């Protein structure tokens, strides 16, 4: 298998058998067979919940929303924040103790009691390993969109065209210093 | 006399009814103590200093607030 | 709860949880553990 | 002052007598294997954290791998930040 | 059956023998069988009681009468102490037939009616919905004494403030919102902490430490 | 029969007595001496309990946070921190008279209060903290952190999560990640704070969760840091116009090198706190990268334990055999661990009363002392187990076959000789210190002050004048302005530090004189001799020559009998219990002296200890008896104030002391037929007999009486002491 590093042979507790395996585990957390059957579900589920949060930014700035994507919690609504936080937790714990319950028998993913939900034939391996890596991208494109507007920074697709418009001289080395005039 | 004090202690006439009785009359009493009962024996502690206090006097050197 | 901070406790608060702590949990304690100790294996 | 000047020399110094230099020697010193064995011998998942799970495969031809440079380059960037703090402030004692 | 969160499994007293069964004892108050059946009647007279005084609440506050927690302090016909003492002396003979009629039967009766059934429709099915209305009510009367207790109004100007602006007019825009939003949010995210113990303990029941449990056995 | 309560001992559990209440109380948490315990259990329930430990303290704080922040005058105190008093909490107590309530009522309260001495104020405040809402929130976190480390203690004795005993005995990535995080990333963090939010709060700008994000901590933000212009983050420190809390005087620096004391706090700067905990955290991150983990680099501290034996094996062995011998002994470990904790305990009293931290310290004289006998007797508690339980591992995991020949063998070997001088030092100390004082004694009795033997500590303050205090005049390092040190370091720290230590109204470095010199010594004397019995008890804790069994009897044990001349305390938890008095006198002394001397500064009157601490009526008169003026008078037949408690208190630990006696001198025997008196009794009195015992009435035990005469003898110690350093620093300040 391509591995992460060139000439480096894959661990043995990562056999190819799994959707992501580039046998990348160098600390050595997927070496119990449950706890590894547990990141599994959590890396899908971080990131499907990162993949729908860089949808969720790019859409938001790509219409014309009022406020920045972090500014967003910050904002007016119909329902103030102490009546928004208890309704989420309310569905949210629904969803998600419906989901656990669910993943103890048939240890797969799912919505509510579909599991899988799959209402279309769109499952197979090869879908597994698109999940899974545009998840991880998905992850690792959040981090850097937070970090990205760790300040009164950019919005990532502003940040794009900013550098875009100067290769050169909008980059991290500009912007980990000049931090005042961000500010 | 026998009939009505056999029949007066029959519900706590066990060892759990009898603490839950205790329990729950206990509870309610103290409960109603720190709420009325403090207040209604004029408790100093309920009635407040009722004065200054020992506040700009926090030593003999340095009185302190 | 309370205006500013909420979870302030009450001005009633230290005149319950003073005997509370002090009269009733001590003797909840006391007879569970005593009950505990004289409680024999079968 | 230059940092980058500075700081690349120092690095590149520093992994170049951790290639040529302090290879060796630390290939000696870091395999005792002679007493101190393995650490542990059981099976369960915490004693799998102490086992070189991953190994970590580079194709110098000295074994300079991914970690031998990681810390020859810590060390390097480490004394070109001293240096550079040491001038920084524009002065040396003795 | 259902349970109280989806998924959960009932401790090994709830096994589902009773009505209403959902499982819901995470203080074990009912690992005792005689302590269960008594909480059972007790939880059906409360629940019958909180029927009527939900009832009737809302028959009150619906035309223009004295809201339910200054009723109290009006005039009436008798005085306050021969009202009381009537009271209490009719519900001496009331409350020992039934306490009789727990000790006998196991169920309620009125006097001499073990099953207070004129119309003979007494069934498990009656008996199930006879519960869960009563538990309904007596949430539904905890949550009128306390959002009559927030507000100065009862139940339905209550409705009719939240139907008026339900984002703005509900429990956590008010002065014990933060408490509830906690509260919820807590009681959101524990039944995931139930099932924590449930896993890694698989099929393992836990004794919590509580006096009444009897947990040394 | 067989009872239930003692799970954990089936022994005790079919006891018919009282002793297995007690002794299931204190065989809890032996966990070694449980019923089927495995090594592998041992550990995990060891983890489970230093996460219960956490949890605990974590609940603990998040309560002192609570309430200050709900019956105290944190956001009243900051306003003017001098001249207002730090409220701990409210009191309601419904047994308190008018008087009491109306006397309680300090520090600005609408109620009765107790006066906090433990400068959580101080430190709040210095850190960032203005809010009652700030001191709310961190309550709310630390209790969340504590149903973490629960929850956490829960989860890892489950059986998917129940560590290996392997696991548990991998030292070199505990070490590893003990060092780089939760060392050196815990003082990054510590430092990032100080930067971000109490710096800038020290300079009168809030800096909060909510912006945070938004304000920069320097006006040229990492500029200076990705381009090692370092010295750009020491531009403009702090002035000495500053007044803390606000924006006059304030400065831009964040990472200085003044050294000293902030002028309007007379506390250590914060921008100088931040650099330290920057330095530490570098210096704790590159030292974390030492031993060997998964990744193949590092080293093996077996190697290195094996590695270090010196020719001419004037060692022995060297130190092979002995990573083994700690890795496979918990009681190693933790005497390790005690003497370093209780050593750096003893650093952060010597230190946080000389270079306090915390800002409007020093002028809260009543914090200052709570604080240092605080920690002091901390400190002495923690080093006595220390040797307890080397002397445990002496008895319960030394194995002298695979220590053959090692340094720990060969301590055991040439026991007699550390004995035999820790005595003799103990001996001279102990006779030339109190001739020393009784000839002083004498000298002042027969009229004669000039005749008392009077001895310049000069090599402390030779010491003193090398750091730089002009006092003495040796001009020797830092008081020499033509020396190297001096000229060096003066573009850095020293300006502030010989501002401040030549500075006589703060403690760093007191002038010192004989009263000094004979005190230390007496120190000394209690160290010594403290050491001595615990070294004893850990080197003889596996045989002596009255009884070379005594491993085959454990840690307690009574006695061996009368026979053989008497073997009455002859264990080695007897050693720590006789050497726990001897602790308690050391730190009695050390804290006697601390309270005195600085008595004495605070009144402007150091001339009172410069000549009444030479000799020991001194101590008795213008200390004790001086200083017990308003203590005792907290309450007369013609009223009270707010020492009273403090007085009730004293009185409190004067009996509990001398009910220790009680168990200290009478002794099992003359109890035991006692109860056998009033057995007969209860069985033959009418109407009592109904009422029959459970547990079979039998006197303490050997053991457990002298634990408890010990801890009686503690308490009433430690409450007397701080009932007379409260209400006599309090009383007067
Ligand atoms: C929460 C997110 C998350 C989780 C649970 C996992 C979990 C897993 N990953 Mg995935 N992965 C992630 C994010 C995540 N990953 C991201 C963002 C990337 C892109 C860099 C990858 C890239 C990746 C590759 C390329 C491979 C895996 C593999 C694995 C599996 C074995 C490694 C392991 O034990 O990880 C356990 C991880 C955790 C318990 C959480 C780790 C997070 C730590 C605490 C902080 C890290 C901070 C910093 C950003 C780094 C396991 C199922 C391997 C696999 O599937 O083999 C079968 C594999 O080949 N992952
Ligand atoms: C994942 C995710 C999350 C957590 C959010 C969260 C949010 N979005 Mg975003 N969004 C997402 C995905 C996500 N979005 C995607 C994938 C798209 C496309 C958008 C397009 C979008 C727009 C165009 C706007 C938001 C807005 C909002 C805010 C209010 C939503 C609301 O009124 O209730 C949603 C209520 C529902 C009943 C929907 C449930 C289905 C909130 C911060 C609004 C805002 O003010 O944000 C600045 C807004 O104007 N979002
Ligand atoms: C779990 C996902 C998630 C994430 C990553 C964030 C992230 C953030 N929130 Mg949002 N928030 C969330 C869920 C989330 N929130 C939910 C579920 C609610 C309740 C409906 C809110 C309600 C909320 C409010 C009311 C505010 C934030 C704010 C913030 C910001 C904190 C300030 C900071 O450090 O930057 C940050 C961008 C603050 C903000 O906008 O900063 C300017 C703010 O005022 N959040
Ligand atoms: C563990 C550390 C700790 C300590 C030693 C104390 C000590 C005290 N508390 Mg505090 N308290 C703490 C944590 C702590 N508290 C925490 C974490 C909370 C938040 C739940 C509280 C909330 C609290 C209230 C609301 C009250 C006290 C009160 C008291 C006093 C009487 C004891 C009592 O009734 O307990 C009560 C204990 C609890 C309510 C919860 C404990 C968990 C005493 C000074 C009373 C007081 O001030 O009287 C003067 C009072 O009314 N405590
Ligand atoms: C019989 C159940 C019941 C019902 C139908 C309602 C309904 C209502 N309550 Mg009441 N309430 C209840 C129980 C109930 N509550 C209880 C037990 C309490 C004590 C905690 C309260 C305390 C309370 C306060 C203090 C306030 C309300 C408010 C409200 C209104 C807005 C919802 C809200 O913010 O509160 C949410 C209510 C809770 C979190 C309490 C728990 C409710 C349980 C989970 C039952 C939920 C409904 C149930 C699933 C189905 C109902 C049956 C049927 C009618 C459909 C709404 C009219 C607010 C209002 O009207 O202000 C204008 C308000 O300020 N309620
Ligand atoms: C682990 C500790 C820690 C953490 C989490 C942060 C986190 C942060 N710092 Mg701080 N900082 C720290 C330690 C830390 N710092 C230390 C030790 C120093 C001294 C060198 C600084 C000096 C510093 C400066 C001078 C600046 C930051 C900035 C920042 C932000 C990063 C912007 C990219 C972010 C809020 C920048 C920022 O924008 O702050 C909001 C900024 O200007 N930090
Ligand atoms: C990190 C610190 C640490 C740890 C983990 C341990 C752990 C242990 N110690 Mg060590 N020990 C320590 C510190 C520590 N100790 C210190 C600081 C000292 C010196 C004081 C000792 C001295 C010591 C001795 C001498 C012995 C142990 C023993 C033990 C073991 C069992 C303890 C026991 O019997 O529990 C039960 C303990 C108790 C119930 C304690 C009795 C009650 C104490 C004295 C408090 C009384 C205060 C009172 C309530 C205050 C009231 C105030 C009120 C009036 C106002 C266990 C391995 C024993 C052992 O291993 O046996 C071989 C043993 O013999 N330890
Ligand atoms: C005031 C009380 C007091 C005093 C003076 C001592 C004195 C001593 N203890 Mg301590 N001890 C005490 C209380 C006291 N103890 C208590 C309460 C306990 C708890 C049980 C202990 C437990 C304890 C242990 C466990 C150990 C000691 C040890 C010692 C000796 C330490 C060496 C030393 O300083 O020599 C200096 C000696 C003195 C200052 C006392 C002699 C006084 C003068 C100088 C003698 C001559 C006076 C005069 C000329 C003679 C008149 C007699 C006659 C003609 C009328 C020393 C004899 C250690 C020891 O023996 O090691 C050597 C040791 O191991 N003691
Ligand atoms: C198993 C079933 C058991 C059922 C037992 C019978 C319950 C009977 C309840 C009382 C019903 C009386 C109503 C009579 C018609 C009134 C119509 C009307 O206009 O009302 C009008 C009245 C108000 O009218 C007011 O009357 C007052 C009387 O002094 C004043 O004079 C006021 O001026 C006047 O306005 O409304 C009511 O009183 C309804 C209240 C009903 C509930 C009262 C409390 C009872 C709660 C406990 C019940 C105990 C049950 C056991 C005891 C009985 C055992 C046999
Ligand atoms: C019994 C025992 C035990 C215990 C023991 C103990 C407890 C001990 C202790 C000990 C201790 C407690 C010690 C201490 C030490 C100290 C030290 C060693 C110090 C040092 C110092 C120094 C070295 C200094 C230096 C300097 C100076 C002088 C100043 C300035 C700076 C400098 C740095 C220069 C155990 C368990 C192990 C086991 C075995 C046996
Ligand atoms: S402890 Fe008591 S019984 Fe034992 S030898 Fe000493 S005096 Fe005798």
């Amino acid at each position: 298998r391509p591995t992460w590093l060139p000439g480096l042979n894959p661990p043995a507790h990562l056999k190819g058998a799994l959707a992501g395996d580039n046998g990348f585990d160098p600390l050595g957390l997927g070496q119990d067979e449950g706890r590894l059957k547990w990141y599994a579900e959590a890396e899908k589920t971080n990131g499907r919940w990162a993949m729908m949060a860089v949808a969720g930014i790019l859409g938001q700035e790509l219409l014309g929303v009022t406020p920045a994507w972090w500014e967003a919690g910050a904002k007016e609504y119909d329902i103030p924040a102490q009546a928004l936080t208890p309704i989420e937790f309310i569905v949210m714990g629904f969803l998600e103790i419906k989901r656990y319950q669910g993943f103890k028998q048939t240890g797969t993913s799912g919505f509510i009691n579909s599991f899988p939900f799959d209402p279309a034939g769109m499952n197979s391996p090869s879908m597994a390993t698109k999940e899974v890596k545009n998840g991880r991208l998905a992850m690792v494109a959040f981090i850097g969109f937070c970090v990205q507007a760790l300040a009164t920074r950019t919005q990532p697709i502003e940040g794009l065209t900013a550098h875009l418009a100067d290769p050169f001289g909008k980059n991290i080395t500009y912007y980990l210093t000049h931090l005042p005039e961000t500010l | 006399q026998a009939k009505f004090f056999t029949q007066a202690t029959d519900i706590i006439s066990r060892r759990e009814s009898l603490r839950a009785l205790v329990a729950l009359s206990g509870i309610a009493a103290i409960v109603t103590y720190g709420l009325k009962g403090a207040k209604d024996a004029d408790l100093p502690i309920t009635k407040g200093p009722q004065t200054t206090g020992e506040n700009g006097k926090g030593g003999s050197v340095r009185s302190r607030l | 709860a309370a205006q500013g901070y909420p979870f302030v406790p009450p001005s009633w608060a230290p005149s319950v949880f003073v005997p509370l702590t002090g009269l009733v949990l001590p003797a909840i304690a006391m007879a569970t553990l005593f009950v505990y100790i004289e409680k024999e294996a079968p | 002052l230059d940092p980058q000047i500075v700081i690349s020399g120092s690095t590149a110094a520093f992994l170049a007598i951790g290639r040529f230099v302090f290879l060796g020697y630390q290939r000696r010193e870091a395999n005792f294997d002679s007493t101190v064995g393995p650490k542990t011998t059981g099976a369960t998942y915490f004693d799998d954290l102490q086992k070189n799970s991953t190994i970590f495969a580079t194709n110098d031809p000295a074994g300079f791998n991914i970690i031998d440079v990681a810390g020859w380059g810590a060390l390097g960037h480490a004394v070109g930040f001293a240096v550079l703090a040491i001038n920084s402030l524009q002065g040396a004692n003795l | 059956r259902p349970m109280w969160y989806p998924g959960a499994t009932a401790p090994a007293h709830l096994d589902g023998s009773m009505l209403g069964d959902y499982g819901f004892d995470p203080l074990r108050l009912g690992v005792n069988k005689d302590n269960l059946k008594w909480f059972r009647e007790a939880e059906l007279t409360n629940g019958r009681w909180a029927m009527a005084a939900v009832v009737g609440i809302l028959f009150t506050d619906a035309v223009g009468l004295p809201k339910f927690w200054t009723a109290g302090a009006e005039k009436y016909a008798l005085d306050n102490q021969t009202l009381a003492l009537i009271e209490v002396a009719v519900f001496a003979v009331l409350e020992g037939k039934r306490y009789e009629i727990y000790k006998k039967t196991g169920e309620t009766g009125f006097l001499s009616f073990a099953p207070f059934d004129p119309m003979g429709m007494k069934s498990e099915e009656m008996k199930l919905k006879e519960l869960k209305n009563g538990r309904l009510a007596m949430l539904a009367f905890l949550g009128f004494c306390s959002q009559a207790a927030v507000y100065g109004k009862g139940p339905i100007e209550t409705l009719q403030l939240h139907l008026a602006d339900p984002g703005h007019n509900n429990i956590y825009t008010s002065s014990v919102g933060p408490e509830t939003a906690v509260t919820v949010a807590v009681l959101c995210v524990l039944p995931m902490i139930i099932e924590a113990t449930k896993t890694l303990n698989p099929g393992k029941e836990s004794v919590p430490y509580f006096p009444w449990n009897e947990p040394w056995n | 029969a067989t009872k239930l309560f003692p799970k954990f001992s089936q022994g005790l559990a079919q006891d018919p007595t009282t002793r297995r209440i007690w002794y299931g109380l204190a065989m809890a948490h032996d966990f070694e001496s449980h019923d089927g315990m495995t090594e592998e259990n041992l550990y995990q329930k060891i983890f489970a309990s230093h996460f219960g430990q956490l949890s605990i303290i974590f609940l603990w704080t998040s309560g002192n946070l609570f309430h200050v922040a709900w019956q105290g005058n944190f956001e009243q105190w900051v306003t003017d921190p001098v001249h207002i008093r730090p409220i701990a909490h409210a009191i309601w107590d419904p047994h308190f008279g008018q008087p009491a309530v109306e006397a309680f009522t300090r520090g600005g309260a609408s109620g009765p209060v107790n006066i906090s001495t433990s400068g959580v104020y101080q430190w709040w405040y210095t850190i960032g903290m203005r809010t009652n809402q700030d001191l709310y929130v961190g309550s709310v976190f630390l209790a969340l952190v504590s149903a973490i480390f629960l929850f956490a203690g829960w989860l890892h004795l489950q059986p998917n999560f129940q560590p290996s005993l392997s696991w548990f005995k991998d030292a070199e990535s505990r070490l590893n990640h003990h060092l780089s995080g939760l060392f050196g990333v815990s003082s990054l963090a510590w430092t990032g704070h100080l930067v971000h939010v109490a710096i800038p709060e020290s300079r009168g700008q809030h800096v909060g969760w909510d912006n945070f994000l938004s304000v920069l901590p320097h006006p040229q933000g990492l500029t200076p840091f990705f381009t090692g212009n370092w010295a750009a983050y020491a531009q403009s420190p702090d002035t000495a116009s500053h007044v803390f809390g606000t924006a006059q005087g304030s400065g831009q620096a964040i990472l200085t090198f003044l050294g000293g004391f902030h002028p309007q706090t007379q506390s250590l700067w914060l921008t100088d706190m931040a650099h330290h905990h920057l330095a530490i955290a570098v210096i704790f991150i590159v030292a974390g990268h030492m031993y060997r983990t998964n990744f193949g680099i590092g080293h093996r501290m077996q190697a290195i334990l094996e590695a270090h034996t010196p020719p001419s094996g004037s060692l022995g062995a060297g130190h092979k055999g002995l990573f083994d011998t700690v890795n496979n002994s918990l009681h190693f470990q933790l005497g390790l661990a005690l003497a370093s904790v209780g050593t750096i305990t003893s650093l952060v009293a010597q230190h946080m009363y000389s270079l306090p931290p915390y800002a409007f310290q020093a002028i809260d004289f009543t914090t200052q002392a709570a604080l240092y006998t605080h920690h002091q007797y901390i400190a002495g508690f923690i080093m006595c187990g220390a040797f307890a339980h080397g002397a445990i591992f002496f008895i319960r995991d030394y194995d002298p076959e695979q220590n053959k020949g090692n340094v720990l063998a060969r301590m055991l070997d040439h026991k007699e000789a550390l004995i035999s001088h820790l005595s003799w030092v103990s001996l001279f100390l102990g006779f030339h210190t109190l001739g020393l004082y009784v000839h002083n004694d004498v000298m002042q009795a027969f009229g004669t002050p000039e005749k008392q033997i009077l001895i310049e500590p000069v090599f402390a303050q030779w010491i003193q004048a090398a750091h730089g205090k002009a006092l003495y005049g040796f001009d020797f390092l830092l008081s020499s302005k033509t020396s190297a040190a001096f000229a060096n370091g003066q573009s850095l720290w020293l300006p502030g530090w010989l501002d401040a230590i030549n500075n006589n109204q703060n403690s760093l470095f007191l002038t010192i004189g004989p009263g000094d010199f004979l005190v230390h010594h007496a120190i000394a004397l209690g160290l010594h001799t403290t050491t001595l019995i615990l070294v004893k008890g850990a080197l003889d804790a596996r045989g002596s020559k009255l009884m070379p069994d005594k491993k085959d009897f454990g840690y307690s044990f009574p006695c061996d009998g009368p026979g053989r001349g008497g073997t009455c305390d002859i264990s080695a938890y007897d050693a720590f219990y006789l050497a726990v008095f001897w602790m308690l006198n050391t730190i009695g002394w050390v804290t006697f002296y601390w309270h005195w001397k600085h008595l004495t500064l605070w009144q402007g009157n150091v001339a009172q200890f410069d000549e009444s601490s030479t000799y020991l009526m001194g101590w008795l008169r213008d200390y004790l008896w001086l200083n017990s003026s308003q203590l005792i008078n907290g309450y007369n037949p013609f009223g009270m104030n707010s020492l009273s408690v403090w007085a009730w208190t004293f009185l409190f630990g004067h009996l509990i002391y001398a009910t220790g006696f009680m168990f200290l001198i009478s002794w099992r025997g003359y109890w035991q037929e006692l109860i056998e008196t009033l057995v007969w009794a209860h069985e033959k009195t009418p109407l009592a007999n109904l009422v029959y015992w459970k547990d079979k009435p039998v006197a303490l035990s050997i053991v457990q009486a002298r634990l408890v005469g010990l801890a009686h003898f503690s308490v009433g110690y430690i409450f007397t002491y701080a009932a007379f350093l409260i209400a006599s620093t309090s009383g007067r300040f």
